[PDB]
């Protein structure tokens, strides 16, 4: 159990099983620490300066530069080992055909990119529902005779609405962040083995 | 007439005919009906970037 | 004169509505293979039930396009009746009794017993339907029960279980490019929407939807009323109460 | 009846009466008309903070 | 029985629609002072023109509330006629000819010659109207010509001439509170919307408006047609062409 | 004329007349420099560090700490002199009953706060128009007989729309920036003579 | 005074609520 | 090479386009 920071960050036995190791058997050691590295990072100029140093303390944490240059080596092995397992499905990861669990780079690829908002709005294969709290019939009051589509699926968003929603969302996103014209180039310029400062000045130009 | 209903409303010619045949004679009744369905179809394409 | 066969009329109407074979297959009880054949003439003029299945396919597509509202509900009927008359007076037609009004009345009977059955089967997965645990095929009533509600724009924006992606395009969620150091699989997934953004979006949607469309306080009472077999006039009277408080 | 039309639609009693007197007899016609204007008035109040 | 005076009926109808005196004054040709008096009884039963002005006031307010659409256009008329009959059969009424159908017909005549005049005067400041260079009183047609279009939500969001403020509440446009030094009159005006924000807002509005309402390619042709005196049936036929391309 | 940076920032003879001095007579000297101090600032951690230093060069700029501590004194006089003229209309400036010209603290107070977006949407006195490009009638197709309101003012936004617009705008603003509950306290805590670092740690608490 | 460990062992052990 | 004076005498003389 050691210094139980699992609870001090609010985690569980089915959460750390997915993150790293555990395997539905809470009580190898090197591996489990990874399941809290990106967690501080998800949950900048002055931050990352003291984010590493926060988990560096725990490295020390019965039952220095000792582990600062020994465990930190194991990081660079297992991230490039899985990144070579990620290069074997890179098309799935660009198309977004993947179940990325919240603050969790544990994955499982799927036939259609279900969890892409911009896919769901901009696709003509399947009906898109909303809450059962909205009557989206529009000509409801002029329907003296109801079909099965009326009865069970009065909650379906129509094309005119699906397009209005998508255009609100991107009008919004365009205000806060910046657009990436070269979708594939930007993705491939970062998914490579090259150093953080290498592509730093390269990506900026694209923008 | 019929072919304008076809293209605008995006129905068949047979369906365009049945559309005329009901509220027939009354050009204005058929016209009002026409314009009603034509206003439903909105400018959903907006100036995206 | 030269009069078209059943197959030639099926194709004429099918392509008039810009339907593919799969599209009409999925809309009707008829297989992709048998439709094509009936249009060619490799299989012989069909049973009155397949003519009825096919017309149901058309019905649950002209209603999707032209609308099932009061004026167009009738126009949709008179059209389906007209298409029905045509298949009956086909060149290669094998139907003995060529009575319009009977065959119409048969077709309406066949839809009523059909929808009663299609209601009764929907009532068996009632919960899965209402909870939106269904894959539903655009422009059709053809439903497939699924694990979750993946095709519910609200459920996606709601859950924090999985990370919700946006097209890799307006995908610069790292508004702070002050970071000179880049994280483990941070540049891999730089599209994901943060719980702030994902609920800034839900807000914008509902504010919009609240303006256009009626809100339903009794999600469950509304659904129970709508879905149950009951005189449409009794039904709509009952639904109007729920909505508008009457 | 009359007083429900008054409160809901936000008209006068005299105007509620004229509203009944036209399409009179037909409870359903008067009802449909009622419900039509009642759906126009939307839930404009949203969850502001 | 005890029958109400003209003044007592004027008040009854005026308060039924939750109108103030100023509100009915502004809607009618009648002064704030003379209305009050007529309701008291300090001035005597009035001319048929003021009864007509007052009814115009009511007309251009029941239309604002109930709507001037096809069914309610008639119901609005039968109501105004009924109110007209009442003022005529008042206890202190001095009107000789107590003929319903004449007095109705007079009132309609009086509105037609009135609107012709109100059109002809609008045609003199046509440009100022169309360019929205008008202060317009909520729930009324009562217009005041102004320097600019200040009451055009689009014109405000458009111009970069003046800084556009938001209520001092969601007013933290300095998203970057990294600044340890504060500028000359920067904390004074920390509400102003930046040209990015002000046109992020225009976008959101138009995307919404485009979804609900018809867009007008020929802003000028539409306006010219609508505003000109012409048989309403000829007019609406002409307007429908412009909009929907027919 | 000297080093004509008027043109290098794109200004004019009717723009500098309003900003400072000029008086429709382009060719006292100390005063006009003010009409370019806030201009670099409108058009942060690393910026203000080198914004001042940019106009400090121009102080030097024929026909040191010489003017760094002499002209910079004239700044603190004329800004507290007008700030005592601004305290005489502070109610107008909080209510937003003021014409603040773009990147220009030249003012003129007005009877109703016309240039407040949130006022225009949330006020029941005057009709609010939009472009003449939108037909906002809704029951237009069911109007066989047209009124004057229909004909000339088919372009009026109705209450249901004015409220939807306001709620979109604030749902948006709530995402980017933070809300100030104490509207008056926040305004008065900054409109005072006290030093920039004084209220720096005081305002943060309010948030 | 543990005014950060409840507002946001490790992190406590050493613009977070400005978001 | 005057690649800032056109992208954004004084300022030229000495996250601006990241907005």
């Amino acid at each position: 159990i050691l210094k139980k920071e699992r609870v001090s960050w609010k985690l569980s036995v089915k959460e750390l099983s997915t993150l790293s190791g555990v395997s539905q058997t809470y009580i190898t050691i090197f591996n489990l620490l990874i399941g809290f590295k990106t967690h501080i990072e998800y949950k900048e100029s002055p931050f990352y300066e003291i984010n590493n140093s926060y988990l560096d303390e725990i490295l020390i944490m019965s039952n220095p530069n000792e582990l600062i240059t020994q465990f930190n080596e194991y990081y660079d092995v297992t991230i490039k080992k899985k990144q070579n397992e990620n290069s074997k499905i890179e098309s799935d990861i660009f198309s977004n055909k993947i179940k990325l669990v919240k603050g969790t780079t544990k994955k499982e690829v799927i036939e259609k990119p279900y969890f892409d908002l911009n896919w769901l709005l901009t696709q003509n294969e399947y009906e898109v529902f909303f809450d059962r709290s909205f009557l989206l019939d529009n000509n409801f009051l002029n329907k003296k005779h109801f079909t099965e589509k009326d009865m069970y699926y009065y909650n379906v968003l129509n094309d005119n609405d699906l397009k209005t929603i998508k255009d609100l969302i991107v009008v919004f996103l365009l205000n806060k962040y910046n657009y990436i014209k070269n979708k594939d180039d930007f993705f491939n310029i970062f998914t490579n083995s090259e150093d953080d400062k290498t592509k730093r000045d390269a990506l900026y130009k694209i923008l | 007439t019929k072919e304008f209903l076809k293209i605008k409303l995006e129905c068949s010619d047979m369906y365009a005919q049945k559309l005329i045949d009901e509220a027939q004679g009354d050009e204005n009744k058929l016209y009002d009906l026409f314009i009603q369905k034509l206003a439903e179809r909105h400018t959903r394409p907006a100036i995206v970037e």
